């Protein structure tokens, strides 16, 4: 049988209006037998047209791979509004119907705390900068980090863990080059929550 | 008020 | 007032016996004033004592930061048991106490679909393979990726999805360069679960 | 029955 996957549309996209978030309808495993599949999209119940989907691509079982990609808007799915795909297929005994909306419960502003390189970090040939994250509902969120006004690609963000409380937290790690951080640069924490103002906030770090 | 990311907007309020 | 962070143990290190998981309390922004923290370690209520805590190191509105690590067993976190931290500090109104487990509910073994590059990808410089996981219970998961016995570190994995049903979904996607992948390499799949058979179950993609 | 990693042990059934 065929798989369905929905994606939810990147935190980054959703927050960013500069950016176009969308939602993701992924259909694994579809037969040469009967690879047609016809998607139909949902918007807390009323149809909409303007999905765009591409051509399929093979697999190994000799078996296709389709998707459709949905145009969302920013302040829509912010609000909570539900999307819907239906995938149909002749080798599916009914269509199947997927279903992924923005989390619902009292959002909650992240606080950011920032973790300068350790003792030891200092001996070694790089350092690791750190930005420590709580207290934010949903789990939706966007860290990225920055120096000089140019991205910094080289770290690794943990996913949002859940708090006892109910809201979540997570840790995001810089490594960045000793002679940089000595030279006196700074390095800033880009965050991006629904729940921020302007949905960003910026906590930095310099020696 | 806008703030921005790296040269493109986040968003205005 | 300083903050808490009570951290659960990287999913790889619960469910890979040769590694020990362990779980982290951070204590951050710690004043000049009261800067000694006492950590009280407790599981399900009984207190335990081998923990080890590392010095302090600098913080920034000149403050510290304190750090508890307390190895736990890999059999104990998978039965659910609830571990906690008493935080302690002059400067603290009362003890602080964070609490973290692994989640309850009826664990379900991950499903693993591969995704080899598509046409567009197979015409530029590097060619990304994917890794489709979906109903899986709890978040705890481990994906990484390998070839020929060896680890591939140039991938990145999206954080656990909630799904409409109760599992839980996500992608991970390595970049290999296209050489490799065309010279007919073998790329696994490698996912860690608790509900997984001897927590390992892999799937590779070839040309 | 065990499965590895890289060389390291996961885990035996």
């Amino acid at each position: 049988g065929p798989s369905v996957f929905l994606f939810p549309p990147k935190p980054k996209d959703t927050l960013m209006i500069s950016r176009t978030p969308e939602v993701t309808c992924v259909v694994v495993d579809v037969s040469h037998e009967d690879p047609e599949v016809k998607f139909n999209w949902y918007v807390d119940g009323v149809e909409v047209h303007n999905a765009k989907t591409k051509p399929r691509e093979e697999q190994y079982n000799s078996t296709y791979r389709v998707v459709s990609v949905l145009t969302v808007l920013h302040q829509d799915w912010l609000n909570g509004k539900e999307y819907k795909c239906k995938v149909s297929n002749k080798a599916l005994p009914a269509p199947i119907e997927k279903t992924i909306s923005k989390a619902k419960g009292q959002p909650r502003e992240p606080q950011v705390y920032t973790l300068p390189p350790s003792r030891e970090d200092m001996t070694k040939n790089q350092v690791r900068l750190t930005c420590l994250v709580k207290g934010f509902y949903p789990s939706d969120i966007a860290v990225e980090w920055e120096s000089n006004g140019q991205p910094e690609n080289n770290y690794k963000t943990t996913p949002p863990v859940l708090d006892s409380d109910g809201s979540f937290f997570l840790a995001s790690k810089l490594t960045v080059d000793k002679s940089r951080w000595q030279q006196g640069n700074v390095f800033s924490c880009s965050v991006m929550h629904e729940a921020l103002h302007n949905h960003y906030t910026q906590k930095s770090l310099s020696l | 008020d806008c703030a921005w990311h790296l040269g493109e907007l986040v968003w205005c309020t």
